[PDB]
């Protein structure tokens, strides 16, 4: 039906130039503009503006005419959103959304979201490690194990146990930054006739250094 | 003509449709002593066709353009200029004074009516053959109203439908009938609209059709038929799923014929149809929610089915372009076998959307019906805000 799916999202330093990809399916790009939206982490939503997707010109909000800039490859339905000397601040996550009516006053069917990290820190591989219990049964036949992902950066990691499989139980805790580097965590619950007999597995990708990590948590107690 | 005038033909084959008129009006205003104007329409003479709107007493760069959204003032005026120019100062014909008009031609002479005033205390004049002669007062007193198109007129009679009460509630509308700008007869609204305003009629074969636009609940316009003979008429919706009001709901699979269409209240915008069996062609907006994009849609026996879905269309305007009101004007008086379909569609500029400039203002497009299948272009304003500042 309609999907717009945008590009992975981009580790710059400060001062370079990103260009975002929101490449629209499902409807006829030539008669919706684009909206382009920031979602900052502490703040909600901002229109960046609006692109005349049959046109091809732009209207710019306020806080943006001047390092943003909206094109598009018609070609390929693809408006793309480009971001000159990138101030640290550009920290967010941008959406396109098309806009339903001229001048975008409504956007139903929004993108994917590509999140920016504007850092001049180091990318760093996790070092991963699987956390036993020092037995405790935790509650009623329950035995609780975990897979702590520490030290890397940027977000994000892929944390799965037991390649998939293993879906309920599961809790991952947001990563946290700990000034230069990132540390996650995520618990899962078995029933004991389940483990140490079936083989508990914790495999973690981190993408950004080229990292696919498989531990396994063996009953170390 | 000498003489009155019969709707004898119906309507042609509707295949696609070609640009009769463009005035470009913002465009050349930028560097002209054109008009600021909204809610046009189109009506033809026996001798000729042109513009007709509804001016604010302000040329579009003049300082006292600003503020031009308010739809009433003492300062509106209807005019008349030649087909495909600006309404311009040096060439506008002034019609009657007012802020609400409908006119049309009997075949002898035409009628035009000018509703003017405070909105509770609001009066009609009827003037015939450039003189005033009947006036009709407020019955309700809560804003006096009238199409915002042209009237048809068979045999001398003339019905004109004007709603005086509430757009939020509803309102006391009623069906008056004009013979050489004397009353005939005027009788209430009957049927099961709930609600009626700015009605866009066309005559056939000796029957007038009006598609309106229910302000209240509706987001599925009535219909009105009203027959000049005999001076009675009957009301209903369009049954089809293909809601063509502005804003409404997303078109369901199955429609409504006998309530509004339930979504979107207290709104709208003026509109028309043809309404012919299979011949039946709609126009919308293509926005749910603005004024944005004009399409004509083809949708077979949409006054009565409700479950019909469109089977052609053609586009006016793209949806990244504006659009606002339109109506159906024909030319009674061009020869041929039938009847030409016709339709304008105003194309607004200015407040509240492009509040850069302090003006609300518009030009007009207009097509007839071709019955071979032509090619389709889409027909913006054209004008940039961005020049005149
Ligand atoms: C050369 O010129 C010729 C002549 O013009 C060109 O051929 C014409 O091309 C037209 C466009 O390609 C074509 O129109 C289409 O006709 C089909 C019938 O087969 C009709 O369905 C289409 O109408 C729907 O689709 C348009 C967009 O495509 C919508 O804007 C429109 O509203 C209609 O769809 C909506 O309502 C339907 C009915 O309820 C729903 O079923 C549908 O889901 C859709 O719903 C959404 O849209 C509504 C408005 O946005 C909204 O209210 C609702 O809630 C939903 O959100 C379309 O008109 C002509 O048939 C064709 N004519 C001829 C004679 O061939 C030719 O291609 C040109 N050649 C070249 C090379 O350029
Ligand atoms: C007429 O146009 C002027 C601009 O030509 C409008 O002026 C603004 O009006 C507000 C009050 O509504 C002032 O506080 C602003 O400082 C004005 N500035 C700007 C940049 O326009 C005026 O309001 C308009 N409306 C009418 C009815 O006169
Ligand atoms: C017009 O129609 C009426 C009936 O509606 C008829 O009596 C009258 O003579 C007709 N006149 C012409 C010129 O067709
Ligand atoms: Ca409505």
């Amino acid at each position: 039906q309609i999907q717009l799916v945008q590009s992975g999202p981009e580790l710059k330093k400060p001062g370079e130039t990103v260009k975002i990809s929101c490449k629209a399916s499902g409807y006829t790009f030539t008669n919706y503009g684009m909206n382009w939206v920031k979602q900052a982490p502490g703040k909600g939503l901002e229109w960046m503006g609006w692109i005349n997707t049959n046109t091809g010109e732009p209207t710019y909000g306020e806080e943006f005419k001047g390092r943003f800039a909206f094109s598009l490859e018609t070609s390929a339905s693809t408006a793309n959103l480009q971001i000159n000397n990138l101030k640290n601040e550009d920290k967010a996550t941008f959406f396109c959304a098309r806009g339903e009516d001229n001048f975008g006053s409504l956007s139903d069917y929004w993108g994917q979201g590509t999140t920016l990290t504007v850092s001049s820190a180091k990318t760093t591989a996790p070092s991963v490690y699987p956390l036993a219990p020092v037995c405790g049964d935790t509650t009623g036949s329950s035995v609780t194990l975990g897979c702590l992902v520490k030290g890397y950066f940027p977000e994000p990691v892929t944390l799965t146990w037991n390649s998939g499989s293993l879906s309920s139980g599961v809790h991952t805790f947001p990563a946290v930054l700990q000034s230069d580097l990132y540390t996650l965590s995520s618990s899962v619950t078995v029933t004991s006739s389940t483990w140490p007999s079936q083989s508990i597995t914790c495999n973690v990708a981190h993408p950004a250094s080229s990292t696919k990590v498989d531990k396994k948590i063996e009953p170390r107690g | 003509i000498r003489e009155f005038n019969n709707l004898t033909k119906g309507l042609c084959t509707i295949n696609s449709w070609h640009i009769y008129g463009k005035d470009n009006a913002v465009r050349i205003g930028e560097d002209s002593d054109v008009l600021v104007t909204r809610e046009p329409y189109v009506s033809c003479d026996p001798d000729e066709c042109r513009f007709y709107a509804l001016s604010q007493g302000t040329t579009i760069r003049g300082k006292h353009s600003n503020g031009t959204i308010h739809d009433r003032s003492q300062y509106r005026d209807l005019i008349s200029w030649p087909l495909s120019s600006p309404p311009t100062v040096y060439n506008s014909r002034v019609e009657c004074i007012g802020w609400s008009s409908t006119s049309c031609h009997d075949g002898r002479a035409r009628m035009s009516i000018c509703i003017s005033g405070p909105n509770n205390n609001a009066s009609a004049v009827i003037w015939y053959n450039r003189r005033p002669v009947t006036e009709i007062n407020t019955w309700a007193r809560n804003i006096l109203r009238t199409q915002e198109s042209e009237c048809v007129c068979q045999n001398g009679v003339c019905p004109v439908v004007f709603t005086d009460g509430s757009a939020t509630g509803p309102a006391e509308t009623r069906i008056y009938y004009f013979k050489e700008g004397k009353i005939l007869k005027w009788e209430p609204l009957t049927g099961t609209a709930k609600h009626i305003e700015e009605c866009s009629c066309y005559g056939e074969q000796a029957g007038v059709t009006c598609t309106c636009r229910d302000n209240w609940q509706g987001s599925n316009r009535p219909v009105i038929q009203i027959d000049p003979v005999a001076m009675t008429h009957t009301s209903q919706y369009i049954c089809s799923p293909v809601l063509t009001d502005n804003p409404r709901p997303n078109d369901p699979t199955v429609g409504k014929c006998n309530d509004p269409y339930p979504g979107n209240n207290n709104n709208g915008v003026k509109g028309f149809s043809y309404l012919d069996g299979g011949n039946t062609w709609l126009g919308r907006t293509i926005s749910i929610a603005s004024r944005s994009g004009y399409e004509m849609l083809k949708v077979p026996n949409a006054l009565t089915d409700d479950r019909s879905k469109p089977t052609q269309g053609q586009t006016i305007v793209l949806n990244t372009d504006w659009s606002g009101y339109s109506g159906s004007f024909m030319d009674y008086w061009a020869e041929g076998e039938c009847y030409r379909a016709c339709f304008y569609v105003e194309l607004i500029r200015g407040r509240p959307k492009e509040d850069k400039v302090w003006w609300t203002s518009n030009s007009i497009v207009s097509m007839c019906s071709s019955t071979e299948f032509l090619g389709q272009w889409n027909w913006p304003d054209g004008a940039k805000i961005e020049y005149f500042l």
